[PDB]
């Protein structure tokens, strides 16, 4: 059950960010993965996302929910390094919370604290 | 997994 960091080496990830930032300078590179213990949400179709740098976290969350085709009654949370602010621009989350490899990592679940 | 492609997210 290998996560993205386990499938690609640290060097491969650093190199991937460098090139994708050079080719897509208006986009934030984001890794979005499902919580390993998740039991009721579907898995996403892909792992690596490019998010425009005028978008905020509230907007991203609604977009991902829609990708998963969730019913209104279904809980969804998006965690950036374990913390569950919706208004923050994804550029600012990136500057603050990006990994040493340069990706911004997120995990989604139907629980908010996990776990 | 398709680690070789990025989804390009845009506002609707």
């Amino acid at each position: 059950e290998k996560t993205f960091k386990q499938r690609r080496t640290f060097e491969q990830r650093v190199e991937d960010v460098r090139l994708i930032r050079e080719q897509h300078p208006t986009k934030i590179p984001v890794i979005i993965e499902r919580y390993k213990g998740e039991k009721q949400l579907p898995v996403l179709d892909k792992t690596k996302f490019l998010v425009p740098d005028h978008v905020n976290m509230s907007e991203l969350i609604k977009i991902i929910r829609r990708r998963l085709q969730l019913n209104a009654n279904q809980a969804f949370f998006l965690l950036v390094n374990g913390h569950s602010s919706v208004s923050t621009p994804i550029s600012e989350v990136y500057e603050s919370e990006k990994d040493e490899d340069g990706f911004l990592y997120m995990v989604y679940a139907s629980q908010e604290t996990f776990g | 997994a398709d680690d070789g492609h990025f989804v390009s997210i845009e506002l609707e």
